[PDB]
């Protein structure tokens, strides 16, 4: 089956990228010989221009989410999440500054603790995405400060 | 019509050419007196080449107060008529959008942190970049030239040391890290050197030894404490203790590693050094000849010590450069 | 529908003593309870992520009581309690302690301002309920819906959610409680009966926020699909698989840096695809200058645009700065109003002049704030339609006709031609008035009146020129009929008085000092300062004689002998001829392409997007509006007045706020315009007080309003940069996009242009200037691009300062 982000959005880029401006690989797959999911993230000291993955800018930030097939893991939707956070202006800056793995999931808690959960409601979808404007503001109010 | 759009420093190829590729492959580190190659992009093409060379110059500052008096500031033409045994530019290939330009710099330069900026005759300065000046221990210029290229690399490009301890008889090295080539000793040794005020001085690697030097003992009497505590991971380690307060202090049983910290900080700024370990050195005499050692009955000693003692061992660094200020002969260690 | 109801155990402030108080209610839609204690707007539950990852986990083990016989909630509470003990979820010593919980008083609201409010607690081993230990956190709910029944169906039934911290309790607990038969419980005030009750218990451990916890559970069973299912389950992993189904239809919105309404309305198909899914396994289903072509079209438009906002009209004059605009504005059109009547006046005979101006500026001000689409204009008599005027005194002199009859048809040829533009929507050849035109005409027009205000003074050097001698006895009714001493000098002292108080005002207005308000306060009235200043120097000096304001008597005609307030379409002595009313079209379409130039052109400047006007402005009303009233105007012996540039960019300036450099809004209203038509008016009463105003204070204002009407104009600023070199050049698209002679050539065709119209203007043919005007237009959107490329054309060139 398809992504539900190619089915809503593609049935139907270096200009925009900011000057000092680093990239994150998100390499996402499935290997059935492991016995659990395994995260691997790599802050290099440098960014660097892989050979190997050629990118519009130069890399600082590697996700590796290799696992077997398991209930509630779509890959692809945990490399969307991985990517999502490292959009995230917060976690990018502690991402850059953490010095082990406790900082980068106490960063990771801030980012769910700001985070909002819309349940299925039956209202028209304009209403019920615009009513979240006023409590993602309330609730990113401290956040960025 | 001579708007620029970017400037490339090229600073893998240049780091690669100025042996200063460990520290970096996207700053640009460059050593004094030899040059480097940097890529001025124009936002439209450049129709008469003489009258655009004409129209530009390049500036070159360090510091907070730059100025041509402390040699801390220099402007110098684009032109093939430029001193390179100073501060010169000429472009080496050039398209209709791009200029290839080499920069010399002179070989008794102040050492430091550098901005570079471009002036186009009726506009206002632009940066073009940073970049940072070290030692030369490869131009015959340079006052701390070494002759042979395995001292250069020995003396600079290595981080990995041993540190001989143990005693005269029984002598045992330590692996030691230097790692004068981790991101921030350059910046941490730039940072402790910028508390001398005679700027105009750093270009000479004597005064730059002395007053690193005499901060590093300073640093050393005041962060080593009385007495795991004797595991050590090299040098750096500690040079980021002595200057930020934060990690592994170091104990007195270990005072010994302020010559490794030395080396490091004097090999990361282009001065060749090494460690030298001597046994029995009797420390403590103020100059005068003699040791007095007291023993009871059973020849054993009862109090903590004399003042003027025999030591088991003692480290020290040693550095190379020339003397200017000496009687001639002094040059080397 | 369904209704729920959350409780939260808390303790009272008066007593201290521990109970259950309603935190929020939900039908559908989620009511929260403020500590006021009045209900919070009602609106659509959003849930944290950590509320939806404690519920799962706790509702995994929980403990479900399905068909349950019990109908008191102490007979629920025992059971509830037996089944956990049961499940080992709590050990049995703690039995005691929960039922003692669960039965306490449930306090609804209505008695919240009768106790002294709640706070949050733990019931302890002892039943003493502590002060929690975890850090608070305020209800989001409660700082964004509270800080300020009917709809429930008679067959439905309710869901109770009770949350509670104890700390005799290793792990949060949760029992899910169907009843076999719905059941009146004396914890819920309302007379509707109890099928579902929810008891979510804990200690106080982290990330678990049991206020959320149990807004999760009541937004779950006020979810449709999962309250359809706990009615059908029969089993612990229904329910469960119904939590997987809301988990798996959820939408979590990630927190970002830029919250943006376009951003979050891309996510439409996520909602509606995530609600089918959710539907899909469950039995039920779920529940301006645009051409319209239309006759009339762009009037009612602009109607349907502005009328809207006819109440903050008013309200939003109620400050200071619009009074001290007012002021501004007051003397600003009175003074062009009475030197264009004197004028008129004298060159016909009185048959219109500054009585008659007066009273139709007054009128048709009015008329035109309290219903123009724009009440920032300002309308008045143009030197246009003076040079029109004379040139009908003129031919109408010739050939033996009356003048005042003749305007009197112009106007009835005027209403005609107005009439049918707006009906096939004639203003939306505007959108073709780019800023090349709009900036060439507002820069000539601020030349013009820096020029006549500077020749007024010259005229004054003229009639009392510095002599060494003069005549000590000289007549002065009704003007000095020879040179004065100390005229000219004392004028051009106060002229330059007034101009150096007014600009250092506005200067001081930008300035540091002061307290803030006080400080805009002062520098918002910089021209009332300038002018009560410059009037008590004057005053003060009683010998020297200076030129003062001069109002007529009274409201009659100027003319007592040539006509009265009404013209007779046929002749007032002779008879008409019938000839010249159909040959007044000719007149009458040169005076409406005049006035229609002026509007349009001052209406597009003042409402330029980048002055921050957000209230829109309406092109065919305002003309419609104002080409009638000179119509009807006429009909009386009155002139045909429009929107002057000078005088409507200075009010649009005057009501302008500026923020920390940067337009922040604009003082959009109608009161403004309206005072000062009614003083205008007025100043043939208040003679006292305007008879002791010197002319040259006026004169020093003139040249403040000329100089400070170039500032919004591009061309004024690229015309700076040819003085500039090309380093100092400011950062804006039409400097970085476009080489610096090709902008100073940009720059002088425009100044060809300029001096042009210049030259028209100063000739006998000064009324073709509106049609040279006009072939900018041409030379804009023909010649230019055959010299320019498009993208130069779009940076120098550009409808809202935008960098193509």
């Amino acid at each position: 089956h398809s992504s539900l982000e190619t089915q809503l959005f593609c049935e139907q880029i270096l200009e925009k990228i900011p000057p000092d401006s680093e990239a994150t690989l998100v390499l996402v797959g499935r290997a059935d010989f492991l016995e659990q999911p395994v995260l691997g993230f790599v802050r290099l000291q440098e960014a660097a221009e892989l050979e190997a993955v050629e990118l519009p800018v130069p890399i600082r930030f590697l996700f590796v989410l290799l696992g077997p097939e398991a209930p509630h893991i779509d890959y692809t939707q945990l490399g969307r999440a991985a990517a999502t956070l490292m959009s995230e202006r917060v976690f990018r800056i502690d991402a850059y500054m953490a010095q082990s793995r406790g900082e980068l999931l106490h960063s990771l808690e801030g980012f769910l603790d700001c985070s909002l959960v819309l349940p299925p409601t039956d209202a028209p979808s304009e209403q019920a995405l615009l009513s979240l404007v006023p409590v993602q503001r309330e609730l990113l109010r401290r956040r960025y400060q | 019509a001579l708007g620029i759009k970017s400037c490339d420093f090229q600073a893998a190829r240049n780091n690669e050419e100025h042996h200063t590729k460990a520290l970096s492959s996207r700053r640009l580190f460059v050593r004094r007196g030899q040059p480097f190659t940097i890529i001025l992009y124009f936002r439209a093409p450049v129709r008469a080449f003489l009258p655009a060379l004409k129209k530009v110059a390049l500036t070159a500052q360090t510091g907070e107060q730059p100025s041509k008096i402390n040699r801390t500031q220099a402007t110098f033409p684009i032109s093939s008529l430029g001193d390179r045994k100073w501060w010169s530019a000429v472009v080496e290939e050039r398209d209709a959008q791009s200029w290839t330009i080499s920069v010399t710099t002179p070989a008794d330069a102040v050492i430091g942190h550098y901005s570079l900026l471009l002036q186009v005759s009726g506009r206002k300065q632009l940066l073009l970049g940073q970049f940072t000046l070290l030692f030369n221990p490869w131009n015959r210029e340079d006052a701390v030239f070494l002759k042979n290229e395995a001292q250069r690399m020995e003396y600079l490009l290595n981080q990995n040391g041993l540190i001989y301890l143990g005693t005269a008889d029984c002598i045992q090295a330590e692996s030691w890290d230097f790692g004068q080539f981790e991101g921030d000793v350059i910046d941490l040794s730039l940072r402790l050197l910028s508390k001398d005020k005679q700027v105009e001085k750093w270009s000479q690697p004597v005064h730059v030894a002395r007053v690193l030097g005499a901060l590093l003992h300073f640093l050393k009497e005041q962060r080593v404490l009385p007495t795991l505590l004797n595991k050590r991971r090299g040098s750096v380690p500690i040079l980021r203790q002595w200057l930020t307060g934060r990690g592994r202090p170091v104990y007195d049983g270990q005072a010994w590693v302020l010559a490794a910290v030395a080396c490091t900080v004097l090999r990361c700024l282009g001065i060749p050094a090494r460690v030298v370990t001597t046994f029995a050195s009797a420390q403590g005499t103020g100059g005068r000849l003699l040791i007095d050692e007291y023993y009871n009955e059973e020849g054993l000693q009862n109090g903590e010590g004399q003042r003027g003692r025999i030591w088991i061992f003692q480290t020290s660094t040693e550095c190379w450069m020339t003397r200017p200020a000496l009687p001639q002969g002094y040059d080397g260690w | 529908k369904v209704y729920v109801e959350l409780q939260e155990l808390v303790m009272d402030e008066k007593n201290q003593e521990l109970r259950w108080m309603e935190a929020a209610r939900w039908v559908q839609l989620e009511e929260n309870l403020g500590e006021n204690g009045a209900w919070g707007r009602p609106h659509l539950s959003h849930l944290t992520f950590w509320s939806l990852l404690e519920l799962r986990r706790v509702f995994t083990k929980g403990t479900v009581l399905l068909d349950l016989q019990e109908t008191s909630l102490a007979g629920v509470a025992n059971q509830l309690l037996d089944r956990f003990i049961f499940e080992d979820q709590i050990r049995p010593q703690d039995r005691e302690e929960l039922l003692r919980a669960l039965l306490l008083k449930h306090s609804h609201a209505g008695e919240l301002e009768a106790l002294g409010g709640v706070k949050p607690a733990v019931l302890t081993r002892s039943g003493d309920p502590s002060q929690p230990l975890l850090p608070q956190h305020s209800s989001l709910e409660t700082q964004l819906f509270c800080e300020q029944l009917e709809k429930i169906p008679p067959d439905s039934e309710a869901t109770l959610v009770l949350v509670g911290r104890a700390d005799f309790l290793e792990q949060p607990v949760l029992g899910f409680v169907r009843l076999q038969e719905a059941a009146e419980l004396e914890a819920v005030e309302l007379p509707v009966p109890i099928r579902f009750l929810f008891v979510l218990l804990g200690p106080e451990a982290p990330h678990i926020d049991y206020t959320q916890l149990g807004r999760a559970a009541a937004t779950l069973m006020s979810e449709r699909v999962f309250r359809i299912d706990a009615y059908m389950a029969q089993s612990r992993g229904e329910l469960l698989h119904s939590l997987e189904g809301f988990l798996d239809c959820s939408l979590v919105l990630p927190p970002t840096d830029a919250p943006s309404e376009q951003a979050l309305l891309s996510l439409v198909p996520v909602q509606r695809e995530l609600l089918r899914r959710r539907y899909q396994s469950s039995p039920a289903k779920p529940d301006p200058l645009q051409q319209t072509g239309q006759l009339f079209g762009g009037l009612v438009r602009d109607i349907r645009r502005r009328y809207p906002y006819y109440l903050s009209d008013i309200t939003d004059a109620f400050s200071p700065q619009v009074l001290a605009a007012v002021i501004f504005i007051y003397f600003a059109a009175l003074s062009p109003a009475i030197t264009f009547g004197g004028l008129l006046g004298e060159k016909t005979r009185n048959q219109m002049g500054v009585s008659e101006l007066l009273i139709s500026t007054a009128v048709q001000g009015i008329l035109f704030a309290l219903l123009g689409a724009q009440p920032l204009l300002v309308v008045g008599f143009s030197g246009p339609l003076l040079v029109f005027e004379e040139a009908f005194f003129s031919f109408c002199e010739t050939n033996g006709l009356e003048y005042i009859v003749g305007r009197v048809w112009i106007g009835f040829w005027l209403i005609l031609l107005v009439v049918l533009v707006v009906a096939f929507e004639g203003s939306f050849l505007v959108r073709f008035i780019s800023r090349y035109t709009q900036e060439i005409f507002s820069f000539l027009i601020s030349l013009i009146f820096i020029y006549e205000t500077f020749s007024k003074l010259i005229k004054i050097f003229q009639d009392h020129p510095l002599q060494k001698t003069y005549n000590y006895n000289v007549l002065m009714v009704p003007k000095p009929q020879g040179p004065l001493p100390n005229t000219a000098l004392l004028s051009l002292v106060l002229m330059a008085g007034t101009f150096f108080f007014a600009m250092m005002l506005r200067k001081f207005k930008n300035s540091s000092y002061f307290p803030g308000k006080l400080r805009r306060v002062i520098g918002d009235f910089g021209v009332p300062i300038s002018i009560l200043i410059m009037v008590l120097v004057d005053f003060f000096i009683q010998d020297t004689y200076t030129q003062k304001l001069s109002v007529p008597d009274g409201f009659k005609v100027s003319n007592s002998s040539a006509r009265g307030w009404v013209i007779h379409p046929l002749g007032l002595r002779s008879e008409f001829p019938i000839w010249m009313m159909f040959a007044s079209a000719l007149p009458a379409l040169l005076v409406f392409i005049l006035i229609f130039l002026e509007s349009q052109i001052t209406t597009l400047i003042v409402s330029k997007p980048e002055r921050k006007m957000v209230k829109g402005s309406g092109f065919h009303l305002d003309l419609l509006l104002v080409v009638g009233m000179g119509g009807v105007a006429a009909l009386f012996g009155m002139p045909w007045l429009s929107a002057t540039t000078v005088r409507s960019v200075t009010h649009a300036n005057a009501l302008t706020v500026m923020g920390k450099a940067q337009i922040q809004e604009v003082k959009e209203q109608r009161i403004s315009g309206l005072l000062v038509a009614v003083l205008v008016g007025l100043s043939i009463l208040m003679e006292p007080i305007l008879s002791r105003i010197p002319l040259a204070v006026l004169f020093g204002i003139f040249l403040y309003m000329g100089v400070t009407s170039l500032s919004g104009i591009q061309l004024f600023d690229r015309i700076l940069l040819l003085f500039k070199p090309p380093k100092y050049h400011p950062d804006v698209p039409y400097v970085k996009r476009v080489k610096t002679w090709r902008m100073h050539l940009f720059t002088g065709i425009q100044i060809i242009c300029l001096a042009v119209l210049w030259v028209v203007k100063s000739t006998p043919a000064s009324l073709a200037l509106p049609f040279v005007l006009i072939l900018t237009v041409p030379l804009r959107r023909v010649l230019l691009p055959l010299i320019f490329r498009n993208v130069e054309l779009q940076c120098l060139d550009a409808d809202d300062a935008k960098a193509t």
